[PDB]
This record gives structure tokens, C-alpha cells and sequence, in this order.
């Protein structure tokens, strides 16, 4: 149920410097958390430039629904050419008010974000993975469902799907061997071998992990109230050029 | 006893039948109405020749269809048409617009599991079926052959009495049901409805055909099909059945001519040309191109999805378009069984896949036959490289 | 607050149950003649 929308930020604003004028503008005081995280800790992902700084800001007069619960997330890094992006959820229009304040205050210019098919697959890979307290990676399997919607003459082929239960996903990943990004590593090559179909090239519309999340063209829908850090890191790395 | 006859009049809404009538052209209206007056007459005063000249003078003056329809519904037969005419209008509607109707296949089997090739003389069948059905429900049955196919078609409609009403004594109508019989095949075609009336009907056909040995109907497919032409092509007694998709040319059978045919034009001397395949997979890797090789690449896609270089039936429309198919691959890897279930939807699945192949989103050499269109109209499971129809 | 965490954990275990039923059904189906 928890949807999301992402915007890009053209300057590494220090949000804490300006919280008060937002508060009086919004007629309420918002929280502001600070986290310096090291999300891509795997060796091939890197051990430097991992120092993303995360901000949790919330407009919770209450938390009875997403609109009241609507919480913003800023995550940035100084080495990043465009330094920071933004996330928010819910239909509440106070989000628009705070965005207006940002753009008018810091002289910053902002735009919405899109995803590519490969971006979607990478994000889905990032959604399943979890880390234990011992700093050890682990994977939780969900019944994946690829869902495409091509354009063809006379609507010959309107839509088609490839559903992959948990057992088949786990079996393909194990057959490929010990790996960390099974959807890109094993599943898609298997689909191509069995059907000659290039999932990357085909017009993907959604990647649904049943009971966990729905990844879509313009938004992320999540079972949990929040997004785990690798999701946000993947988003930021996708913002760039 | 309860068998109806052609002169009875049912009851229904006039506007619905008016809208049904408006579909037909003027000439068929003229013919139908002349025949109806010839057989039944009408409330109009005058000889059929007088009726003939009135209808004539109406048509050479360029009168609109509304006038004729209103006449039919309000002066010639104002109280309502007979059951025969109601069946005839639906017959003409089906013949004119076949694609508006849906069908399902059903296979006749006997005790030992063998196919039972049903051979039918209409008279015995119709009398036996009428006698069987009349004991339970009031039934009118109309039988006819398709103008352009070797199929006998039957229309069955059931009636019952009467919301409240006094002594008018009509019988209210109900949605009709249809069955068809190819001349020599084990297969049956019928409409798609699972109300108890359709079950009673189908059971009655199964009972009445037998006459020497027991017979039972076993469905072979779960998704309907439109356009009686198409279902006849798929499952009727023909050369295309079990030669679908890339195998259509054997059904065509025009490639080979009889042996005594002339020498010098026997195609063997003259031959043909074709393209060489490539097997090391460069598809995923990646205008710098020339016409001829591209032409034969398109021909390769054509034959892989159509079975003939000339493309025996746009370049993508297939012989029988398929709207829905569901596949389920079962493969063994490291002693572990893996399931992939593909679901497609559209107006022509394989034509769309052919278009994607032309746009180079799919590798032709790795498209399996079941994905190319063979076993057409059959959803099923593939194990050990052999297609198996779903139960 | 903790109550939402309790609800989330309960939802998670319920989802695991629901997935286990489907897994059992699939593995049972894979053995049948048809």
C-alpha cells in the first residue's frame, strides 16, 4: 500500500539549515534524522564512495494513514555530480508545499525521475536482499512476476507475463551458484535460453514481488512502511549521467 | 405430443427484434418477406402479385429500411412473428456476421477409448432428438447447412410459461443454443454456455446419436473460439489439423505435383534459394546493412512463423488468429524441477511475436515450435520436448 | 511505537504461512501422473 514518488535535487542543500522557516511555513515542526550509511558494502560494489548521508523528515500531525504518515527522504553524497534526490509518499498536498519551499529557498531546481528496464531489474534484486546483525548478506525469495505490455500492429499482442514462483527462482539462483543479484545473474538468461526472449529489450511495465513490493514505471509500492537502504542507493545511482 | 409446429407465435420484446432486423440489407428483407407471405400469407389484403408490385414500387422509389421493417412489424404480421421466422433471422445473422459468435469443441468417444466418427442422416437425428427433448421441455429445433462449409448446424431453443399475467397464454423465450456437426469427424462444436438448459441439450444429443453403441462427449479445450470457419479449420476433418503453423504447406499440398507432370518444369531442375543460419549467439550482443540479406532474414522470420516463403495466410496476420494461450515449461536442472508459466493475450499472439522478431527483440533460432504456433489453439504443458495438451 | 511493529511481524508470519501452503501444493502437484 505504501507508494512512493522520487524527485531530483540540483544542489546539496543542508536541510537542517532552514528547518525553522519550513516549520513556520507548514505551521508545524518536522523531525529530521541523520544517518551516514555504507550501503554497497559488498566487495565488487565497492568500499569507498559508500558514505551516503540520509535524512528522514516527516509531516506527521498523525500517523493514521499514508498521507498523515507521509515521510520525506533525502539522500545525498558530495562526490555525486547531481548530489541529492528526494522521496515522498501519499496523496497529501503538504508535500507540494514543502517542495515549493525547497525550490524557492535554496534556489534549487527539481524534476521527477523515471526508471529503465535494467534499472527495474537491479532494483528488484536490491529489494529481496537483507543483511544480518553480523554484517552478512542474506536473501528472501518471493514469487516474481514479470509483466510486459508491448505495442503491436492491430493489437496482435497486447500483454504477456512470465510468472516465476519462489521455488523456481531459488532453483535457478542455486544452479547459477552462490550469487547476490539472481534476477540479472540467472533468471533472465534462463528465460532467454528457453524462449529466445530478451527481457531487457522487451517493453517491461512492472516487476511484482508477491506480498513484498511492486516496482513500476514511475513509483515504488511497498509492503513495509519504509524502503531498505539498497533501494535508495540504487535510485541515486540511477539518477546520474 | 408436445412437439411444436411452425404456425405458433411466441412472445418477446418488439424493440430488441427490431434492432436485430435492422442489421439486414433490403434485398434479403424482400426475399424473406416474399417467402413468408407465400407460405403463411398475412393480414394484408391482396394477391402476392399485388404484394410483389407494392414491394417493388417501394424499392425503386428508394425507400429506407425503416419503412419496410415497420410494415413487417405493424401491418403484415402485427401480433408477432412465428418461431420459424425468429430462427431464420438468427440464421441469417450468423451467416452474415460469423465473427460475432463463439464456439467450443467436444470430442465423441466410445467404450474402448477410440474416436467415434459420427455419421449422421439429419431426419433420424432430428426426430429422435425432438422426441427425447419434448418429454422434459417445449423445444423447437431448426437445422441447416452453412453456405460455404461442410457442416450441419442446429439451433435449439426452449420455452416455458409464465411478474404476473392473465389468460393471454404465451410462452416466454430464452437465450438460444447452437450445435454443429462436420460430415465425417469425431468432433462436435457447440456454443459456450453452462446453464442447465445447455447441459440438458448436450446430454440429449449424446443420448440420441448412438442408436447402436454407447457414446460420450469429452471436452478437448477450455477456452472458446470464434468464427466457425476458424474452428472448422482447426479441428474439423481437414489437412490442416495436426499440420498447423510451420507445417501448413503439407495441408496446402500445392508444392508437389503429380509424377506424370512434365519434366522440364518439375521444380527439381529449377530449384530455389534459401539463407544460411548462424549458431554462435551474437543476438544479445548487438545502419551498416544491405538489402538482400535483410530480405532473406525477413523471409526466415516469415517461414518460422508461417511455414512458407510467400507466407500463406498484412505480413503478420496468421492463418487462425489466437487470442489466448497459456504454457507451462517443466525442465530438470541439477535434479531440481523448474516451472515457468507464460501467459499471452491479444488478437494474434504469434503475429505479435513475429513483429517483435522483425524488430529484433527476440532471437528466431531460439523460438521453440510450441511458441511459434504449432499445436495451435491448445494450451498445454511441455515435458521432454513433447507438447501435452492441458487436461 | 511498538504496536505497529507487532502488526508488521504478525503480517509477516501470516504471509510465510500463506506461501508455505502454495509451496506444498506445487511440490505435491509435480509428482502426479497428469
Amino acid at each position: 500500500p505504501y507508494t512512493w514518488k522520487f524527485l531530483g535535487i540540483s544542489k546539496q542543500l543542508s536541510l537542517e539549515n532552514g528547518i525553522a522557516k519550513l516549520n513556520q511555513l507548514l505551521n508545524l515542526e518536522v523531525d529530521l534524522d541523520i544517518q551516514t550509511i555504507r550501503v554497497p558494502s559488498d566487495p565488487d560494489g565497492g568500499t569507498a564512495a559508500d558514505e551516503y548521508i540520509r535524512y528522514e523528515m516527516r509531516l506527521d500531525i498523525s500517523n493514521l494513514d499514508e498521507g498523515t504518515y507521509s515521510k520525506f527522504i533525502f539522500l545525498g553524497n558530495s562526490k555525486m555530480e547531481v548530489p541529492m534526490f528526494l522521496c515522498y509518499c501519499g496523496t497529501d498536498n503538504r508535500n507540494e508545499v514543502v517542495l515549493q519551499w525547497l525550490k524557492a529557498e535554496y534556489g534549487v531546481i527539481m524534476w521527477p525521475i523515471k526508471f529503465e528496464q535494467k534499472t527495474m531489474i537491479k532494483l528488484a534484486d536490491a529489494s529481496i536482499v537483507h543483511v544480518t546483525k553480523e554484517n552478512i548478506e542474506q536473501i528472501t525469495w518471493f514469487s516474481s512476476k514479470l509483466y510486459f505490455e508491448p505495442e503491436t500492429q492491430d493489437k496482435n499482442l497486447r500483454q504477456f507475463s512470465i510468472e516465476i514462483p519462489r521455488e523456481s527462482c531459488e532453483g535457478l539462483a542455486l544452479g547459477y551458484g552462490n550469487t547476490m543479484h539472481p534476477y540479472n545473474d540467472a533468471i533472465v538468461p534462463y528465460i532467454y535460453n528457453e524462449t529466445g526472449m530478451a527481457v531487457e529489450r522487451l517493453p517491461l511495465t512492472s516487476v511484482i514481488l508477491a506480498g513484498h513490493t511492486k516496482i513500476m514505471r514511475e513509483s515504488i509500492v511497498t509492503s513495509t512502511r519504509s524502503l531498505r537502504n539498497r533501494v535508495l542507493a540504487v535510485v541515486l545511482q540511477s539518477i546520474q549521467f | 405430443e408436445l412437439r411444436l409446429e411452425d404456425n405458433y407465435v411466441p412472445t418477446s420484446d418488439t424493440l430488441v427484434v427490431f434492432k436485430q432486423l435492422m442489421k439486414l440489407p433490403v434485398t434479403v428483407l424482400y426475399d424473406l418477406t416474399l417467402s413468408w407471405f407465400a407460405k403463411f400469407g398475412g393480414s394484408f389484403d391482396g394477391d402476392i402479385y399485388l404484394l410483389t408490385e407494392t414491394l417493388d414500387l417501394l424499392i425503386e422509389k428508394g425507400v429506407r429500411r425503416n419503412v419496410i421493417v415497420n410494415r413487417i412489424l405493424y401491418v403484415y404480421w402485427p401480433d408477432g412473428l412465428n418461431v420459424f421466422q425468429l430462427a431464420e433471422i438468427d440464421c441469417h445473422l450468423m451467416i452474415s456476421k460469423p465473427e460475432k459468435f463463439k464456439w467450443l469443441p467436444s470430442k465423441a468417444l466410445r467404450g474402448d477409448g477410440k474416436p467415434y466418427v459420427v455419421k449422421l442422416q439429419p431426419a433420424k437425428f432430428i426426430e429422435n432428438l425432438q422426441t427425447d427433448l419434448a418429454k422434459i421441455y417445449h423445444c423447437h429445433v431448426y437445422m441447416f447447412k452453412h453456405p460455404s462449409l461442410p457442416v450441419l448446424i442446429t439451433r435449439i431453443q426452449l420455452f416455458d410459461s409464465n411478474l404476473d399475467k392473465f389468460q393471454g397464454k404465451p410462452l416466454i423465450s430464452r437465450r438460444p443454443y447452437y450445435v454443429a456437426f462436420p460430415l465425417n469427424s469425431p468432433i462436435i462444436f457447440h456454443s459456450v454456455d453452462k446453464d442447465i438448459y445447455a447441459r440438458l441439450v448436450l446430454q440429449s444429443i449424446s443420448r440420441t446419436i448412438s442408436e447402436r453403441e454407447t457414446i460420450i462427449f469429452k471436452p478437448v479445450q477450455k477456452i472458446p473460439v470464434k468464427s466457425i470457419h476458424n474452428i472448422m479449420t482447426l479441428l474439423g476433418p481437414s489437412r490442416f489439423a495436426e499440420s498447423m503453423g510451420p507445417w501448413e504447406c503439407y495441408a496446402s499440398a500445392n508444392f508437389e505435383r503429380s509424377p506424370l507432370h512434365d519434366y522440364k518444369k518439375h521444380q527439381g531442375l529449377t530449384g530455389k534459394k534459401v539463407m544460411v543460419r548462424e549458431f554462435d549467439d551474437s543476438f544479445l550482443n548487438d545502419g551498416k546493412e544491405e538489402p538482400e540479406i535483410r530480405r532473406l532474414r525477413l523471409e526466415k522470420n516469415m517461414i518460422k512463423f508461417k511455414g512458407s516463403a510467400n507466407g500463406v495466410m498484412s505480413r503478420y496476420s496468421s492463418l487462425v488468429p489466437i487470442e489466448k494461450v497459456g504454457f507451462t515449461l517443466k525442465n530438470e536442472i541439477n535434479s531440481r524441477i523448474i516451472t515457468i508459466k507464460l501467459k499471452f493475450n491479444g488478437n494474434d499472439i504469434f503475429g505479435g511475436l513475429h513483429e517483435l522478431c522483425d524488430k529484433n527483440l527476440i532471437n528466431i533460432d531460439k523460438v521453440p515450435g510450441w511458441l511459434a504456433g504449432e499445436n495451435g489453439s491448445f494450451s498445454g504443458t511441455i515435458m521432454n520436448g513433447d507438447f501435452q495438451r492441458e487436461q | 511505537e511498538w504496536k505497529k511493529q507487532r502488526k508488521d511481524s504478525h503480517k509477516e508470519v501470516e504471509r510465510r504461512r500463506r506461501e508455505n501452503i502454495n509451496t506444498a501444493i506445487n511440490v505435491l502437484s509435480d509428482l502426479l501422473p497428469v
